[PDB]
DNA sequence: GGGCTGGTGACGGCGAATACCC
DNA sequence: GGGTATTCGCCGTGTACCTCTCGCAGCCC
RNA sequence: CCGAGAGGUA
């Protein structure tokens, strides 16, 4: 039910839409979306269970 | 062709803005996307507002406001952000001459 | 308020007012000198806020 | 010497603003 | 083109009193 | 002699 509530169909979209609820209204770009998504959980400076 | 836009800084680093603007020109290497940076001066108008001659992709426009103390653009919106004018930047180039 | 230590301490008011006559003495300025229309925009929606 | 410049453990009620469905 | 349903923001949460500390930096004009 | 923040009495 999740997948079919989905409008994403790649990871392009997906990273897109994920770039929009963050920062709402602007044009987002592929390497932005790929900087914004490596800095939220994937990245050593800004993401540190201890 | 290379039209221009307006760019808000925290007012009173502006002079820092432009240069740091400059260098992430050279930095990025974005050369034929930039023309000038303006911050005209009286013996200051405008008080806090940059000039930019620039042309408009999405990827020199996070490269301005990737550059540090700097808020955005001002314009209609944010998606297509506004240039502002020919007979605007003609008078603003007659007081800076004058 | 004088705090007794050389510096005034102000109330919440007075800076409020010194936000709005600032922002209200730049904007005379700037539709004196004629400038472009978005930058009164921009400093019509500050005065909003103010 | 000094001017001026911009977090992420509260919960219920309630009414206004969408929403969807026919 | 309205009749119910779900979201979204606001409004609100006891009274007196006593003691203490601390209240805007930056900076190159 | 105003506001915060902390503590305490009933």
């Amino acid at each position: 039910e999740t997948l079919r509530v989905d409008p994403t169909n790649d990871r392009l979209s997906a990273l897109v839409e994920i770039y929009r609820m963050m920062r709402p209204g602007e044009p987002p770009t592929r390497e932005a979306a790929e900087s914004l998504f490596e800095n939220l959980f994937f990245s050593e400076d800004r993401y540190d269970l201890s | 062709k290379k039209r221009w836009y307006v760019v808000q800084a925290f007012s009173g680093f502006e002079g820092r803005v432009a240069t740091s603007l400059r260098e992430h020109i050279k930095l990025h290497n974005m050369e034929d996307l930039f023309g000038e940076v303006m911050v005209p001066t009286e013996e200051k108008f405008f008080p806090g507002y940059v000039l930019v001659q620039m042309v408009m992709n999405d990827a020199s426009w996070h490269l301005v406001r990737s550059v540090p103390r700097v808020m955005g653009f001002i314009g209609g919106t944010s998606d297509r952000p506004a240039p502002i004018s020919d007979k605007e930047v003609d008078a603003i180039m007659n007081r800076l001459q004058q | 308020v004088p705090l007794d230590g050389g510096r005034f301490a102000t109330s919440d008011l007075n800076d409020l007012y010194r936000r709005v006559i600032n922002r209200n003495n730049r904007l005379k300025r700037l539709l004196d000198l004629a400038a472009p229309d978005i930058i009164v925009r921009n400093e019509k929606r500050m005065l909003q806020e103010a």
